[PDB]
C-alpha cells in the first residue's frame, strides 16, 4: 500500500438543496408500499456500471451517462416489474482507482431534466453541479443523484425526463511508467437507493419490461446452426487479413429484435427460396426454369425494403439446387431434379430477385417436359464461391443493409465459420462462409425484442469443461461482435464454451486483448 | 431431450461419419459409414437408439455426400447415394452400433477417399412412420409412446411435406411431429420447472384476437386437444401459442367444433 | 462491515444435543491455512474469474478436520482472513462475497457478486482482510459425516490487475486464505473415533515403482517416463481407476487377472489349419458373465496383435492326460475374425496335424507372447458397439502423460529391440485406491516424487482424479526418470494449477 495517490475526492459541497422523495407522492398513491430495508444497506454494481478510460480517448468523451431511475440497481430493476411508479434519490459510488503512474481527471456532472440531449461539450459540463475527481483516487467517491422533478412521481417507463449523471473525460489519460505500456483505468459504478426511494402501485409483474437486460441462450456455438448456409457451426475465429467491414445480408439483426435485410427467423429458409416455376426446353442450355419468387411461408412477394425475399442467397456464385418437379412421362410422377443458377454478374445475367424473378437452367438431352407448378428450392452445391452481394436488381441500386461496422482502432470482427459443399475441379481445400451471429441468436432476438440501453453489450466466453473465461468481446447493438486483437495470423478459439452478457457499454469501451 | 432429438434445426434427419469405400464394379460404390456425432465428437452407444438427429422414419433415402476423388478434371464433387432405413429383414445397417451402409447405382468404378462426410437428406422413397432398424435385428433403448390421453382428447399434429420419389401417386407426403424446432430449442436452452402435469396453452390469431382453440401441452412435450369429431380438422398457422397456466392431468378442455 | 445479522451458533443447538463439546482454547489462537484457499492474479486474467470458492465446515482447519472424527455434529462460525501479496504499484480489486447455503450454481458474473454481503479489497492492501463466515442453516446442528449445504466464501476478480513486468516472472499477485474457529464453534456428541471418515487425505502406498507390477501386461514395471511423441490421448482399458475407488472399464483388482480369461472349453477337431476351440468367456472368479457396462470380461487384453493363450487341456489319449499346449489368438481386426468377447465368445487356433483328444471343461488362459503388437483398441465386437472408457485427458497446454513402461514377450522375425507397453497406474495403485475408497476433494492431487536415500525431489507431477498422472514437460526428447523413489501426496489443487517445468 502506498499513499502517493489521491486520498479521497470527498464529495465537494455540490450546489444543490435536498430534494423530497416519497413524502410528496405518498398522499397521491392509493397503497402503502415499502421495499426491503436491506436493499438500502449495500452498494451493488449498476447494470450499466462498467466503463474504461484508455489513452486513446480525448478530452470531452462521455464515459458514462446514466439517468436516475430503477435501472441503476439490479435489485430495483427487478422490483420494478411489479410497480408502476417511483420517486426518490439514489447514492452512487464511482470506483476508479487507477495505477500510481496514471494521470488525468474526470468530471461528473448533475444534468437536470429537460436539458437537451446530444453534444454536451466540455466547456459546458462544468456549468452544472459537478465533482472533479482524479482517476487515481483510492476510496470510492459517493455522489448523490437527486429526484429533481416537475410531477409527483415518475412512471416506470423510460420516457420520463429525469436527472442524468454525466461523466466526461476532462483531461486525457497519460502514464509516467517507463515501460512500453499505458495502463487503462477501468472504473465501475455502484449504487443504492437513498433513504426515501419508493415504488408506487403494485401491478402484475411482467417480464417483458424496459429493464431486464439481454439474455443469450445456453447453447454451445458448435451445436448452433448457421445463419448464411444450412449447416452447423464448425468454429468461431478472428481474422484481421479479411474484408474488415463486410456487407452481408443474412444473420443480421438488431438486438432490439427488428431483423435487417433478407434474414429469416426459421433456420430452414436460409439459402433457400420458394417460387412458382415455368419450364421451357431448349436445344442449347436445356430447360430454362423461370421462377417467380414468393415467400417461403406462402405469401406473395411485393418488393419493399428488402433486396430479395426473406432468405435469398446473399452471396455470389453458381448455386446448384433441388426442386421436386412433376413430370408428364408415364412411369414416374414425382422427381427431385438439380438445376444450376448463377448469382454473380458473370458479365451477363437475366435474373433480378428484387423484381421477384430468377432464371435457373439444366442441360438435358431429351425434351424434358415437366408439370409447371410451384416449388421450394433448397441449395445443394456452390461452384466458385464469392462472398460479395449479388445483383438483387439487374444493375440498379437496391435497399441494402449497411456494412458491418464501424470498429474502434484495434477491434477485429468475430466470425462464426462454416464450410459449404462445393464443386472444385482443381482445388482440394474447404470453402468457408462466415456469419456474424448464428441463426440460433437471430431466432432468439426476434422472439424477445429487448430494450437496448446504450450502444453495446459486454460478453464473455466461458469454457464449459474448465470454467475458464477465454476472452471478452463486445456485441454492438447492430448484431455483430467485435473483439480486440492486434495479431496478424488468424486466431481461433475453442467452440465449447457458452456466451454470457455482462453489462451495457458505450462504443468507447476499450477491450482487453 | 428424449430419444435422438438434436438442438440445431440443421442436425435433423442427417448424419456425419468417417466414410470407407471398398464390390467396386458389381453395383457401384458400396460405402460403409462409421457414424460419429455431427459436432465432431466420437459416438458412444448409450441410451439413445442412434446418433443425434438420425432419421427415425422408415423407407429408402437419398443422401448428398462430398466425395474427394482422384480422377483428373475434378477434385471434389457432390454425390447422391442410396440409404435403406426401413427394416427390410435383410440389411447390414446398425445405426445403434455405429455402422451404416449406402450404395450407388454405378457401372464404372469411380474411386474416392476415406475422409469425413456430413450427409444430407435428399428424397425419401416409400415413406412410412415406424421405427427403423436401429440394431441389425435386435432391440434398443428408445423413447416411450406418446400418451396417454384423457377420454376425448386427440393428438395435435404439426404437418410438413417432404421430397419424395414416387412412381404412381402425385399427392404430398405429409410427416407429422409433436413440437417443431424453436420449441425443442427454447427448451434445453432455458430449463423450466414443471410444477404440474400440463400447460394450458391458448392458440389465438394475432389479428382480431379470435380464440382458435385451447390445448394441453403435457409435460412430456406433446399437445393434446379435446376434439370429438371423426375426420381431420386443420387450423390456421398464423396464430401464437400463449401459456395460460399449469393444469392438472384431469383438466377438461373446451371441445373444438368440426 | 458486512450486512448480516449475528448468527446464533451453539445456543440454538444446545437444548437438543446430548452434549456440547468444547475445543482446545489454543486452536482459537492460530490462523491455519484453508485447503484450496490459494490463488494468483496474473495480468492476463479477465474480471469475472473465480479465484476461490470454499464452504464453511470443519474441513477448513486441520485441527478440526481431525477433531471431527471423535464427534457427531458441529455448529458455529469461523473467522477467515485473506492475505494478498502486492506492492504499492499494482492496481486491481478483488471482491469476497458470502454466498448463502443454496443458490445453485453457474457463471457468477461480476455484476452479481456485488449483490451478496461482500467486501471489496484493493490488491495493494497491507494488513490481511479479516471477515466472518457465519453458519446460516435450516437445522439445529450439522452432521460431521455427511457433507451438507453451508455458507460459502466466493472470491472474484472485480477489476483487472495493471502492473509492469520485467521479462520473467510475469508478476502474479498471490493470495492465501487462512481460517480459525470463531468464539462459538462446538462439536456435539462424543462418539468412538472412526478411521474411514470423509476428511481423510489421499495417502499413497510406500512402494518404489520398480517393485510394482504392471497393469496391462502381467510383468514387473521397468521404467517410468514421459514421451511427447506417442499418442498423447490413449484409450487404454486396463489400469484405469478413479481416485475415489471406482474401476473404469476392464480393470481388475488383482494383477493375476491382467491379460487373462477364464473360458469354457468347447473343443472340436478340424482338418484345415489345425485344432480350433471356441471359448465361452466367464468372469475369472467363477461368476456368470453377462454383457453389461464393460467392453469385455474383467482383465481381457486391451492391445492388438497375435496372442497365444496356453491351456487347460485334459487329453484322454493314452500316454499323457494333462499337457500344456500353445493356442493362438488374433486381437487386431485382420478383416477375418469372429472376435466378440463382448458377447462372450472367442476363437483360438492351434496348428496341429492330427486330432488332439481334448475333453471339454473349464479352462483359463495365460499369455505366452505377442506378434505384431500395436497400441490400439482391439475388436471387443466385430464392428459394433463398445461401451468403453473415454480417452486419457485432457491435459493443460504443455503437459504430457507419465507412463509406466514394461516390456512384453515378443515373437519377432526381423529385429530384437524390446517393445514397451505402458499404463498410467501400476497394479498396486489400482488396488490401493479401490480398497480405501477415498473422498475426492477437488480435481487433481499434487504428487511429489522423492528419493528415499538422498532426500531430494525428482519432479512434481499431478494425479488427476480420473486416474492418470500428468507432468509439465517443455522439451521433445523422451526423458526417463529413476525408478527408485516414492510418490508423496502434497495437497489438492484445481485443474488449472500450473506445475513446475521438469
Ligand atoms: C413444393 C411443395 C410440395 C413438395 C414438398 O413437399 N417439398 C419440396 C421441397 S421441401 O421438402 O418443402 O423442402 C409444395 C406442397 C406444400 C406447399 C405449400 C403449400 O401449398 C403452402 C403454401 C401455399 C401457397 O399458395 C404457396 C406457397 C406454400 C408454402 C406451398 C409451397 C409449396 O408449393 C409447397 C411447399
Ligand atoms: C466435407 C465437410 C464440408 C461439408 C459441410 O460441412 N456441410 C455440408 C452439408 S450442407 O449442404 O451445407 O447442408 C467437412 C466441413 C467440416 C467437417 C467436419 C468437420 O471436420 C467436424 C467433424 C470432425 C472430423 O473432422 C470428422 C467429422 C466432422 C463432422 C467433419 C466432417 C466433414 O469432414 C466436414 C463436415
Ligand atoms: C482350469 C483350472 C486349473 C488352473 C490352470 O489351468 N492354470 C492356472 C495358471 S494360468 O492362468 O493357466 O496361467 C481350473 C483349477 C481351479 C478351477 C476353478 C476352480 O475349480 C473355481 C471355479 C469352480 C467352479 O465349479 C467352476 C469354475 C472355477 C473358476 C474353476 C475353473 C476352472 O475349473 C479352474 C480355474
Amino acid at each position: 500500500s502506498g499513499q502517493d495517490l489521491v486520498p479521497a475526492a470527498v464529495e465537494q459541497a455540490v450546489p444543490i438543496q435536498p430534494v423530497a422523495g416519497a413524502a410528496l407522492a405518498a398522499p397521491a398513491a392509493g397503497q402503502i408500499n415499502q421495499i426491503d430495508p436491506w436493499i438500502f444497506q449495500n452498494f451493488v454494481q449498476c447494470p450499466l456500471g462498467e466503463f474504461s478510460i484508455s489513452p486513446r480517448n480525448t478530452p470531452g468523451e462521455i464515459l458514462f451517462d446514466l439517468a436516475l431511475g430503477p435501472g441503476l440497481n439490479p435489485y430495483l430493476a427487478h422490483l420494478s416489474a411489479m410497480y408502476t411508479g417511483w420517486v426518490g434519490n439514489m447514492e452512487v459510488q464511482l470506483v476508479l482507482a487507477g495505477n500510481a503512474f496514471t494521470a488525468g481527471k474526470v468530471v461528473v456532472a448533475l444534468v437536470p431534466p429537460y436539458f437537451p440531449k446530444g453534444s454536451l461539450t466540455t466547456a459546458q459540463i462544468t456549468c452544472f453541479p459537478h465533482v472533479m475527481c482524479d482517476v487515481r483516487t483510492l476510496e470510492p467517491i459517493q455522489l448523490p443523484l437527486l429526484d429533481v422533478r416537475r410531477v409527483l412521481w415518475h412512471a416506470t417507463q423510460d420516457q420520463e425526463e429525469s436527472m442524468r449523471l454525466v461523466c466526461m473525460l476532462y483531461t486525457p489519460l497519460r502514464t509516467n511508467s517507463p515501460g512500453d505500456e499505458s495502463f487503462v483505468v477501468s472504473g465501475r459504478l455502484l449504487s443504492k437507493p437513498a433513504a426515501d426511494f419508493n415504488f408506487v402501485y403494485l401491478t402484475p409483474p411482467i417480464e417483458r419490461t424496459i429493464y431486464r437486460m439481454v439474455d443469450l441462450p445456453v447453447i454451445q456455438p458448435r451445436l448452433c446452426t448457421h445463419a448464411r448456409w444450412p449447416a452447423p457451426v464448425y468454429g468461431l475465429l478472428v481474422d484481421p487479413s479479411l474484408p474488415s467491414n463486410p456487407q452481408w445480408q443474412n444473420g443480421r439483426v438488431h438486438v432490439d429484435g427488428t431483423l435487417l435485410g433478407t434474414t429469416p427467423i426459421s433456420g430452414s429458409w436460409v439459402s433457400c427460396f420458394a417460387a412458382e416455376a415455368a419450364y421451357e426446353f431448349q436445344s442449347g442450355t436445356g430447360e430454362v426454369a423461370t421462377f417467380t419468387l414468393i415467400e417461403q411461408d406462402g405469401s406473395a412477394y411485393v418488393p419493399g425494403d428488402r433486396a430479395a425475399p426473406l432468405g435469398y442467397p446473399d452471396f455470389s456464385g453458381q448455386l446448384e439446387i433441388e426442386v421436386q418437379t412433376e413430370t408428364t412421362k408415364t412411369g414416374d410422377k414425382l422427381k427431385v431434379t438439380t438445376f444450376e443458377m448463377i448469382l454473380g454478374p458473370t458479365t451477363n445475367a437475366d435474373q433480378a430477385p428484387y423484381q421477384g424473378r430468377v432464371f435457373a437452367s439444366v442441360t438435358a438431352a431429351a425434351s424434358l417436359d415437366l408439370v409447371d407448378g410451384r416449388v421450394r428450392a433448397v441449395p445443394r452445391s456452390i461452384y466458385g464461391f464469392q462472398d460479395t452481394i449479388p445483383e438483387y436488381n439487374d444493375g440498379l441500386l437496391v435497399p441494402l443493409a449497411p456494412p458491418i461496422g464501424p470498429f474502434l482502432p484495434g477491434e477485429v470482427l468475430l466470425r462464426f465459420r462454416t464450410y459449404m459443399r462445393q464443386i472444385d475441379t482443381a482445388d482440394a481445400a474447404a470453402e468457408a462462409i462466415d456469419c456474424a451471429l448464428p441463426q440460433e441468436f437471430v431466432s432468439w432476438f426476434a422472439s424477445n425484442a429487448f430494450t437496448v440501453q446504450s450502444e453495446a453489450l459486454l460478453l464473455r466466453y466461458r469454457n464449459t469443461l474448465t470454467g475458464q473465461l477465454l476472452f471478452e468481446c463486445k456485441l454492438y447493438n447492430e448484431g455483430y461482435i467485435a473483439l480486440s486483437y492486434s495479431g496478424s495470423g488468424p486466431l481461433t478459439f475453442p467452440t465449447d464454451g457458452i456466451f454470457e452478457v455482462v453489462s451495457w457499454v458505450p462504443r468507447l469501451y476499450q477491450l482487453a486483448s | 431431450l428424449l430419444g435422438t432429438t438434436p438442438i440445431s434445426g440443421s442436425w435433423v434427419s442427417c448424419f456425419a461419419a468417417e466414410a470407407a469405400y471398398e464390390f467396386q464394379s458389381g453395383t457401384g460404390e458400396v460405402a460403409t459409414f462409421t457414424l460419429i456425432e455431427q459436432d465432431g465428437s466420437a459416438y458412444v452407444p448409450g441410451d439413445r437408439a442412434a446418433p443425434l438427429g438420425y432419421p427415425d422414419f422408415s423407407g429408402q433415402l437419398e443422401i448428398e455426400v462430398q466425395t474427394e476423388t482422384t480422377k483428373t478434371g475434378d477434385k471434389l464433387k457432390v454425390t447422391t447415394f442410396e440409404m435403406i432405413l426401413g427394416p427390410t429383414t435383410n440389411a447390414d445397417q446398425a445405426p445403434y452400433q455405429g455402422r451404416v451402409f449406402a450404395s450407388v447405382t454405378a457401372a464404372a468404378s469411380l474411386d474416392l477417399v476415406d475422409g469425413r462426410v456430413r450427409a444430407v437428406p435428399r428424397s425419401i422413397y416409400g415413406f412410412q412412420d415406424t421405427i427403423p432398424e436401429y440394431n441389425d435385428g435386435l432391440l434398443v433403448p428408445l423413447a416411450p409412446p406418446i400418451g396417454p390421453f384423457l377420454p376425448g382428447e386427440v393428438l395435435l399434429r404439426f404437418r410438413t411435406y417432404m421430397r419424395q420419389i414416387d412412381t404412381a401417386d402425385a399427392a404430398a407426403e405429409a410427416i407429422d411431429c409433436a413440437l417443431p424446432q424453436e420449441f425443442v430449442s427454447w427448451f434445453a436452452s432455458n430449463a423450466f420447472t414443471v410444477q404440474s402435469e400440463a400447460l394450458l396453452l391458448r392458440y389465438r390469431n394475432t389479428l382480431t384476437g379470435q380464440l382458435l382453440f385451447e390445448c394441453k401441452l403435457y409435460n412430456e412435450g406433446y399437445i393434446a386437444l379435446s376434439y370429438s369429431g371423426s375426420g381431420p380438422l386443420t387450423f390456421p398457422t398464423d396464430g401464437i401459442f400463449e401459456v395460460v397456466s399449469w393444469v392438472p392431468r384431469l383438466y377438461q378442455l373446451a371441445s373444438v367444433g368440426s
